[PDB]
């Protein structure tokens, strides 16, 4: 499905 | 009662001694978040832990266990989120995987970590007498956020929670949430942020869109900033979010000194790096009384101390210009003086 992030990478 | 200063002495040596073995814990509860004005959950300086003197070795089932019983609550109506310290200089709650992270150490979980700061979600125990828990959280699909309302008439930030959802859900969906926590009434017409890190704050533009695309790198502790969508927020001094972290971001503190009086310890006033003249002639003059048109301010020698070259006022700077040569340490003062009518 609709997975969120593992890490920010901004 | 000489013995027992050998014995207070004494033991606090092995505590001493011992301290290698235990890492401190600092839990954070929801309270905390209340009234925090800036970026992310809370002020490092200002927030209130429940510290814990842990074994570094000891298990995380123990912990859980001990804390429920010290703090009181049930073991199954309470929730960790470790605090991580991210890559783009923000403290955000980061998910903890009991199922794969159920047999490892505590040191560990920390990721060497110490002190190791960790968000507790616990129901609110007047809510829990009504039949109320804690919800189950489908690691994969669900997605824990935070909710911070902007009112642009008090240039404040006012708490909202947190509230768990899927993934998969609009934007659009969350809305009502959002009003009813604010107060406000449904089919209010909001305008919706994410915090992503001071001084970035992007405009949600298509609520119509489920929250993996809304949020550029969606993640448990996202925070999505919201406020009325209105007209009189143009009179205010800080319409949106976006330009709050700014001022924050921008945010410095100056003090100025009447250089016509010897020695004047004057007064502080806070100010932002990205003032011009007007803007900065404006507030001190508003601090004085005064016409800002009676104030004629000194720029910074950069070595010595004392007021400078005499500050024109059409001077097409800002005032981190003004500012750029005083040292870390080095207090931010400027001088004046008044002039007649
Ligand atoms: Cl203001
Ligand atoms: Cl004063």
């Amino acid at each position: 499905g609709p997975r969120k992030c593992a890490r920010k990478t901004r | 009662r000489l013995q027992e200063e050998k014995r207070i002495e004494a033991q606090k040596r092995k505590e001493r001694q011992e301290a290698h073995l235990y890492m401190q814990v600092q839990i954070v509860a929801e309270d905390q978040f209340c009234g925090h004005q800036g970026n992310d959950m809370y002020d490092e300086e200002k927030v209130k832990y429940t510290v814990f003197k842990v074994l570094k070795n000891s298990s995380l089932a123990e912990f859980v266990q001990s804390l429920s019983q010290t703090m009181g609550f049930p073991q199954d109506q309470i929730r960790l989120w470790p605090m991580q310290a991210r890559s783009n200089g923000t403290k955000r709650p980061a998910m903890l995987d009991n199922e794969a992270d159920g047999n490892k150490t505590m040191i560990e979980l920390s990721d060497n970590e110490n002190p190791w700061t960790i968000f507790l979600e616990t129901v609110d125990p007047e809510l829990a007498a009504s039949g109320a828990t804690l919800p189950k959280f489908d690691k994969d699909h669900d997605v824990m956020l935070f909710l911070k309302m902007y009112d642009p008439k008090t240039r404040s930030l006012n708490y909202c929670g947190h509230i768990y959802t899927p993934i998969s859900c609009k934007i659009r969906d969350l809305l009502p949430v959002m009003c009813d926590r604010a107060g406000f009434i449904q089919d209010t017409s909001l305008i919706l942020y994410e915090e992503v890190k001071p001084n970035l704050t992007e405009r949600i533009q298509d609520y119509d869109v489920s929250l993996d695309k809304a949020l550029d790198e969606l993640m448990d502790g996202d925070i999505i900033v919201f406020q009325k969508d209105d007209p009189e927020n143009d009179n205010s001094e800080l319409p949106t979010a976006k330009e709050y972290f700014r001022d924050l971001y921008h945010r410095v503190d100056v003090i100025f000194c009447d250089k016509t009086i010897p020695n004047d310890p004057g007064f502080v006033v806070t100010l932002s790096n990205r003032m011009n003249y007007f803007q900065v002639a404006k507030t001190v003059a508003q601090r004085l009384n005064t016409d800002p048109m009676l104030l004629q301010f000194f720029k910074s020698q950069g070595y010595r101390d004392g007021p400078g070259n005499p500050l024109r006022h059409n001077y097409e700077g800002t005032l981190r210009d003004l500012l750029q040569f005083f040292k870390p340490r080095q207090p931010k003062k400027l001088y004046y003086q008044q002039l007649k009518m």
